[PDB]
């Protein structure tokens, strides 16, 4: 029923862009929650960047503040986390899952919903 | 009634051993942390070591002034808590205390001591007991007079003195013990009462030195 | 095991004073910091669990605070039986407790009644002669107390104890025991202890004649 | 000074010395003062925020016949049970959210208050119990509990244990095992028509 489907990673240089999306089908209402969450090689699951989709609301860690922009396209059902000025350190694989919540949360275990991720490496 | 009773402790030889023990009542001993705290005569508090209730591992600790000589057991079963004290000095003269955690119900705060108990005496010396001689400081004649009794030549620490076996507390001033040259500890008691109440009342000081098995009723009428 | 440095070891305050005592840790016990009070011969009474909060039954005037390594313990306005020495107890490694402060409480000047008791009979048939002087419920603690046989000044052969200030007046009282032997006793006649002394116009000597 | 437009004294809950222990949550209601919740929500310090049946972004629009702060400390995997249509040991024996609950779940890590060297045994919580928790159910209860079938005659033992555990908060725990406070703040709303509030 409630389904992610996830696209948007590939290869780029330190300080390109990249564009993610999140395909959020099967949700009755516009009361749930996105959340993106990265694995860098061998690291816990950590997230960077939260929408809460029934008030509008972003979040992002500060490690990410002014560089992500996460938004949704009511239109599509897709939520787009913009990555500009990439680091080699945002090499990860890019999760995107969601909760049956408005808000946000730290923990995976509280999102039940994921996508097998996307994949995003930064180098020269 | 939360009530902590020490027991054993008195005069002991440098290097020698001893075993304290503390009577739990008023509450379920086998879920309350036990703590060993003392105090040297006239110095500060100075903790001696922690064990911890089975439920939370029963496991221990020790200050580092005592580690390696002092073992605190548990005996959940008849409520007491011990100290095994071996290899002691004579820095291990100190009254020892036992306490427990503070737990108002469901709320609880380790290692705050709100129920302690009255402490026992450990002296720690080469030197032998020797039981007080109690003699009377009686009222002269030269509104309100004045007598007391002289607990004089005993040790180790301490003395109990009350007035009347507990009947006569006002105005009733046990002085501090002082260790006079001999080596001995000697120490008065006095109390202050009406000098219409000499020829018709009855004093008497009963002088208590657990050390030596001395009991003493002194009683004290005008010379 | 870490150091609990405690400031003042010893401070004055009148009746209705507001006083703060001071503990610095080692390093950092976040809010793992109680409070004791005690009394003489009495054991310590928890004051302040959690560096802050107040023991069930404690006078409002007491409160706590602090965090980390420094911390504050406060009395609003002091009073008669609040006398007593306080000691800080970190509980976050292990159990250390600090120096301890004595908080001596001031009130007005009051003269020592003098007593003066002559040895038991008891005593000496022992062989020893104990004279004891009493001076009784005075303040400041400062006292001379000064043995005096057929005017001769003694020194050498008198001791001292003092009470701790009292709960309740605030007054501290004294007992000097002078001790001769019996044959030393048994040459002498007029036994004095002079009292001298912060409210007293003129020393105050109470004596007596052995034998009368 | 007190004045019913005063703030709320959200500050009592959420920056308390100490908090309860989850086996025996603390619920504080709340009344006669103002809130900026979106105050709350937007607030970095929480690092869970998640509310359910109303919107965080609305909550200072609505009107409320009651509200309640629950709070409580659990360990960071815990964390998820607090969300309504939870199981676990903390959902089932020691605080249950209904399946209709209204209200935000709010979380921080708490490792730089509540943990002590060699461990921080205060905060202590149920493991067992025969039945699941109704929802805002609280058992304090200390009863032995009895496993098998032979009677416990109130001592631990052979198939009879102490209901409750103590977490042993460590500084140098994993994060899953760091202590994390929790605000619970459960509405109760007015029956209006929606053009009032
Ligand atoms: C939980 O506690 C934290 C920490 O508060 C700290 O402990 C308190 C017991 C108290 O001692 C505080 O002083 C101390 O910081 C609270 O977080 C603090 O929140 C306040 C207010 O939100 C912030 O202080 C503010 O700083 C602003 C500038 O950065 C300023 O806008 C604020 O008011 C100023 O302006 C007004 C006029 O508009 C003026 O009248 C004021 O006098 C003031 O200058 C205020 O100064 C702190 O930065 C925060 N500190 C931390 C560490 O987070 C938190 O609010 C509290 N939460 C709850 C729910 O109680």
């Amino acid at each position: 029923q409630v389904q992610l489907v996830e696209s948007g990673g590939g290869l780029v240089q330190p300080g390109g862009s990249l564009r993610l999306s999140c395909a959020a089908s099967g949700f009755t209402n516009d009361f749930y929650s996105i959340a993106w969450f990265r694995q860098a090689p061998g690291k816990e699951r950590e997230g960077v960047s939260w929408l809460s989709v029934s008030d509008n609301t972003p979040t992002y860690v500060d490690s990410v503040k002014d560089r992500f922009t996460i938004s949704r396209h009511n239109a599509n059902n897709t939520v787009y986390l913009q990555m500009n000025m990439l680091k080699p350190e945002d090499t990860a694989i890019y999760y995107c899952a969601a909760g049956r919540f408005a808000g946000r949360d730290t923990w995976p275990s509280s999102y039940d919903y994921w996508g097998q991720g996307t994949q995003v490496t930064v180098s020269s | 009634q939360v009530q902590l009773v020490e027991s054993g402790g008195g005069l002991v030889k440098p290097g020698g051993s001893l075993r304290l023990s503390c009577a739990a009542s008023g509450f379920t001993f086998r879920y309350a942390w036990m703590n060993w705290v003392r105090q040297a005569p006239g110095k500060g508090l100075e903790w001696v070591g922690r064990i911890r209730s089975k439920t939370d591992g029963e496991t221990t600790d020790h200050a580092a002034p005592v580690k390696g000589r002092f073992a605190i057991s548990r005996d959940d079963s008849e409520n007491t808590l011990y100290l095994q004290m071996n290899s002691l000095k004579t820095e291990d003269t100190a009254v020892y205390y036992c306490t427990t955690d503070w737990v108002r119900g469901t709320l609880l705060e380790h290692d705050a001591y709100d129920v302690w108990g009255q402490g026992t005496m450990v002296t720690v010396s080469s030197a032998s007991t020797k039981g007080p001689s109690v003699f009377p400081l009686a009222p002269s004649s030269k509104g309100t007079a004045a007598l007391g009794c002289l607990v004089k030549d005993y040790f180790p620490e301490p003395v109990t003195v009350s007035w009347n076996s507990g009947a006569l507390t006002s105005g009733v001033h046990t002085f501090p013990a002082v260790l006079q040259s001999s080596g001995l500890y000697s120490l008065s008691s006095v109390v202050t009462v009406p000098s219409s109440s000499l020829g018709t009342q009855t004093y008497i000081c009963n002088v208590n030195h657990k050390p030596s098995n001395t009991k003493v009723d002194k009683r004290v009428e005008p010379k | 095991d870490i150091q609990m440095t405690q400031s003042p070891s010893s401070l004055s305050a009148s009746v209705g004073d507001r006083v703060t005592i001071t503990c610095r840790a080692g390093q950092s016990i976040s809010t793992f910091l109680n409070w004791y009070q005690q009394k003489p011969g009495k054991a310590p009474k928890l004051l302040i669990y959690a560096a802050s909060s107040l023991q069930s039954g404690v006078p409002s005037r007491f409160s706590g605070s602090g965090s980390g390594t420094d911390f504050t313990l406060t009395i609003s306005s002091l009073q008669r039986e609040d006398f007593a020495t306080y000691y800080c107890q970190q509980s976050y490694s292990m159990s250390s407790f600090g120096g301890g402060t004595k908080v001596e409480i001031k009130r007005t000047v009051a003269a020592p009644s003098v007593f003066i008791f002559p040895p038991s009979d008891e005593q000496l048939k022992s062989g020893t002669a104990s004279v004891v002087c009493l001076l009784n419920n005075f303040y400041p603690r400062e006292a001379k107390v000064q043995w005096k046989v057929d005017n001769a000044l003694q020194s050498g052969n008198s001791q001292e104890s003092v009470t701790e200030q009292d709960s309740k007046d605030s007054t501290y009282s004294l007992s000097s025991t002078l001790t001769l032997s019996k044959a030393d006793y048994e040459k002498h006649k007029v036994y004095a202890c002079e009292v001298t002394h912060q409210g007293l116009s003129s020393p105050v000597t109470k004596s007596f004649n052995r034998g009368e | 000074h007190h004045h019913h437009t005063n703030l709320c004294p959200f500050g009592e809950v959420f920056n308390a010395t100490r908090f309860a222990s989850v086996y025996a949550w603390n619920r504080k209601r709340i009344s006669n003062c103002v809130a900026d919740y979106s105050v709350l929500y937007n607030s970095a310090s929480f690092s869970t925020f998640k509310c359910y049946g109303v919107s965080p972004t609305k909550l200072n629009d609505l009107c409320f016949t009651n509200v309640y702060a629950d709070s409580f400390v659990i360990r960071g995997d815990e964390v998820r049970q607090i969300a309504p249509g939870q199981t676990g040991k903390i959902a089932d024996y020691n605080y249950k959210l209904p399946d209709d609950f209204t209200g935000c779940v709010i979380a921080w890590n708490s490792n730089n208050l509540d943990s002590k060297v060699g461990g921080n045994y205060n905060y202590r919580y149920r493991l067992f119990r025969k039945s699941n928790l109704k929802p805002f159910e609280r058992d304090i209860s200390t009863e032995i509990y009895q496993a098998g079938s032979k009677p416990c005659n109130g001592v631990e033992g052979f198939n009879c244990y102490f209901p409750l555990q103590s977490y042993g908060f460590q500084p140098t725990n994993g994060v899953g095992y760091q202590p994390y406070r929790v605000v619970v703040l459960s509405f109760e709303l007015l029956h209006a028509p929606a053009t009032v509030c």
